[PDB]
RNA sequence: UUGAGCCUUGAUGUGUAGGAUAGGUGGGAGGCUUUGAAGUGUGGACGCCAGUCUGCAUGGAGCCGACCUUGAAAUACCACC
């Protein structure tokens, strides 16, 4: 029903404004859900190469809407300090193989330098799904005091696929239109600032900001 | 065209083989079972079958290098072995040089001479003789092989798998350097044209009964 | 005649090169000689290239 | 879509090909011949850019993948069958066994923090966690049964050892520097295999066997190597 | 008649281990269904031959999802390729 008449109605042929995108975006309303709706840029880059690639966390103004269960996986210091940041972990290896073994997962992991024992323990497991925090992308870093708040202030990650197109989230249907275009604003200027070196040809072609259950539709 | 003719020592004269049951398996079902086995000097007894059915195994043991539970294999009063395994590359070790290596491998002939010939009879100038032995590639280390059988005149030869690296025509020459061959040799070879033309025996190795002989191996064939 | 040129070339980094003689039939491996560098006014070893 | 280029090699006296000018490209398959002790290994292992000629022509291609199955068929008696297949992926192979040392570190430091990081994304950035799983069904798929794919390469037969061998060199490269003389499998079943696999596969690839006729059915260009 | 490029749509893509011929990125676990269903018979095409598949009314309104071995989740869903 809805996905056999949102094609009709709205139509990809044409490319449509931003203020018009986030007004019919909320216009569906046909799915009663939470509905994180969000964004897919066609980044112009050469995934083939191993030195094109696109892979680092921002923050957004008004955050992602949910806290992330982020473990901290930093013994010694970074577990006192980080003990009042919000995290459901201490820094050591006990939510990595009891705890982290029968256990599903968390939200984040927060890395501590001073401790090889939790990069070993996720392994093929929590490391095979990607949620292991890249040494450069602040996951892994030499403190941990001041990367747990700013992962609970709405640390978004994004990587290229295997074709170098990024899609993170941006906010939900609940934040009001202005909130998101600032969040909107806030990855494009990131990611064109992250843009690596050697990127031959225009950067950005698409942008299409679509509905957790809903479509899609080009902005510019 | 290299220049290769094996000749012998003694020359046995009565048979060479005495297999009274074999059984020899590593870590799953033996593969051959008795294998009552007699060479009568001469015989060329190309051993054959698919890769994997354990022919190479069987010569191995064959030699007395892997013990089976057998009996002993019963060689010949005065057999000399000469052996040409399928992977050659313990003997192209400790940087021996090429005069080196092929120099210690001689009972009567002299060190200068009569080695030089026999190893340059088979393309070895001058300047390719001053380098290290294990240096070199693919057919000269199988030529190497041959030419360490020149001059120990084995009387009793195995040649695994003779014909891997040669070049169409070191392989003409060794088939025509076994064709006029006095004495007993026991090959497998997996093409079909050196082991037609070359005289045969056939012993053939499938699970479970290894079929012995049906004589040219054009007639093997001929009989499916 | 069977003896071709090479050079020299300084392992101190910068490009100086003493220019010499070889036979390869006999010998097909490298040269090194301890010589001296007047950009560094030093003594460095010349590895042989070309 | 690109192509090879020229060198030029000697081990001593008497230069071997003595300034090689050449092109390989397209999907046509170069076969290559020459006789005994000439060229030929030598000469596309230089292609391959591991080692450098003497006159050094270059010939250079650093963008795509190379996959080369070589003379030494018995080289690794050692690894087990699953790692001499993953190993053929150059990259992924050098950047586990530094990553590897974490188990055998029983002490870490200060810079090796962010450097097992850094190995570590770079294993996902071109999916190392898949490499067992990924050559598991292609070696599966070379007909090598599942037993054996924990054994070591020592108490495998040599006729099998090519199927896992040319396994190791497919690997999703547009190019192969074919050394495969087949020489332990001429079952002429697994010789009838081996012709199929090739001939159904788009590369620009090389063959250096001897077999004339298995030249025949499989390369389209020949480039013999015999005088200078 | 036949090659080459471009747009549009639709199809399309396992062994290892299972309820199943699951491409990648993970946003999410509630969508779907009667702008006619579960199952029923009826035909293409494809098919490491079990099946995907869609013209078809009747039958008429329950199926899916989470879980489960797995290196990885699931045509439950949509989008960017
Ligand atoms: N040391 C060993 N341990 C375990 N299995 C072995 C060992 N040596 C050989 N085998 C197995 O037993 C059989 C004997 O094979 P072998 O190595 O003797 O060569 P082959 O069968 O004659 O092969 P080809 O014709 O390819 O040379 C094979 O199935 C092989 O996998
Ligand atoms: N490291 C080396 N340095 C100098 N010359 C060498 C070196 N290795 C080999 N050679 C010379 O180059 C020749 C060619 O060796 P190569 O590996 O190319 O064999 P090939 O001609 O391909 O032989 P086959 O067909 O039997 O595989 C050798 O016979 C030897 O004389
Ligand atoms: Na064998
Ligand atoms: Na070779």
């Amino acid at each position: 029903k809805r996905m056999r008449v949102i094609r009709e109605k709205v139509d990809a042929t044409k490319q449509y404004d931003i203020n018009e995108a986030i007004a019919l975006l909320k216009e569906l309303a046909t799915a009663k859900f939470v509905e994180s709706v969000d964004v897919a840029v066609n980044l112009g880059i050469d995934a083939r190469k191993s030195d094109q690639n696109v892979r680092g966390a921002t923050v957004l103004p008004h955050g992602t809407g949910r806290s992330v269960r982020v473990a901290v996986f930093t013994q010694g210091a970074n577990a006192e300090a980080a003990k009042a940041a919000g995290a459901e972990l201490v820094g050591m290896e006990d939510l990595a193989d009891q705890i982290k073994k029968g256990e599903m997962n968390f939200d984040v992991v927060i890395a501590s330098p001073d401790a090889m024992r939790v990069v070993g323990q996720l392994g093929q497991v929590l490391g095979p799904r990607g949620l292991m925090p890249n040494p450069k992308v602040g996951t892994v870093t030499p403190n941990v005091a001041e990367a747990v708040k700013n992962a609970k202030a709405g640390q978004v990650r994004y990587r290229n696929d295997k074709n170098g197109i990024i899609h993170t989230t941006i906010g939900k249907v609940d934040f009001d239109a202005d909130k998101l275009k600032e969040n909107l604003e806030a990855l494009l200027v990131a990611l064109k600032k992250a843009k690596p070196t050697q990127a031959k040809g225009v950067y950005i072609k698409k942008v299409s900001i679509s509905t957790t259950m809903g479509a899609g539709v080009a902005v510019d | 065209n290299p220049f290769i003719r094996f000749e012998q020592d003694k020359k046995l004269f009565r048979n060479a083989l005495e297999v009274e049951g074999l059984t020899k398996g590593f870590d799953n079902g033996p593969l051959f079972k008795n294998l009552n086995l007699l060479l009568e000097v001469g015989e060329k007894l190309a051993v054959l079958g698919t890769n994997g059915v354990g022919k190479s195994t069987l010569l191995k043991t064959l030699v007395g290098d892997l013990q089976p539970d057998s009996g002993t294999v019963k060689w010949s009063e005065n057999a000399r072995i000469g052996y040409y395994a399928q992977d050659h590359e313990y003997e192209f070790e400790n940087d021996l040089t090429v005069f080196e290596w092929m120099s210690q491998w001689k009972q009567e002939g002299d060190d200068e001479q009569a080695v030089r010939s026999i190893l340059g009879r088979l393309l070895f100038s001058q300047d390719d003789i001053k380098k290290p032995a294990k240096v070199l590639s693919g057919g000269e280390k199988g030529r190497m092989l041959f030419g360490k059988l020149m001059m120990q005149k084995p009387n009793i030869l195995i040649m695994d798998q003779p014909t891997n690296h040669l070049d169409m025509e070191s392989i003409e020459s060794l088939n025509m350097a076994l064709e006029l061959y006095q004495g007993t040799l026991i090959f497998v070879s997996h093409d079909r044209e050196f082991v037609s033309s070359l005289a045969t025996r056939i012993l053939e190795i499938t699970p479970e009964r290894v079929i012995d002989f049906s004589g040219n191996y054009e007639d093997y064939l001929r009989s499916k | 005649g069977i003896r071709e040129k090479i050079k020299l070339v300084s392992s101190a980094g910068t490009g100086h090169f003493y220019t010499t003689t070889k036979n390869k039939r006999t010998k097909p491996e490298k040269l090194e000689l301890k010589k001296f560098d007047p950009v560094v006014r030093q003594h460095v070893i010349y590895k042989e290239a070309k | 879509m690109l192509v090879s280029s020229n060198v030029t090699m000697q081990f001593g006296s008497k230069p071997l090909f003595e300034n090689i000018s050449v092109k390989f490209g397209g999907g046509n398959r170069y076969g290559l011949i020459g006789a005994n002790g000439s060229g030929k290994s030598t000469f596309m292992k230089i292609l391959g850019g591991d080692l450098e000629p003497t006159l050094g022509n270059v010939s250079l291609d650093p963008n795509e993948r190379i996959g080369k199955l070589r003379q030494d068929q018995f080289a690794f008696e050692e690894f087990t069958v699953l790692d001499t297949v993953i190993m053929g992926h150059k990259e992924l192979w050098e950047v586990k066994q530094e990553r590897d040392r974490i188990y055998a570190l029983p002490e870490m430091s200060e810079e090796d923090g962010y450097k097992v990081a850094d190995l570590e994304v770079k294993y996902g950035e071109m999916d190392g966690y898949s490499a067992e799983a990924r050559a598991g069904e292609l070696l599966l798929g070379v007909g090598i049964p599942v037993e054996q794919h924990y054994g070591p390469m020592s108490e495998v037969a040599p006729g099998w050892k090519l199927r896992v061998l040319l396994a190791q060199a497919l690997f999703a490269d547009p190019d192969i520097l074919l050394l495969d003389q087949p020489t332990n499998n001429l079952d002429i079943d697994t010789i009838r295999w081996l012709e199929q696999v090739l001939n159904e596969r788009d590369s620009t690839m090389i063959i250096i066997s001897h077999d004339r006729h298995f030249l025949n059915m499989v390369c389209t260009h020949m480039a013999d190597l015999d005088y200078g």
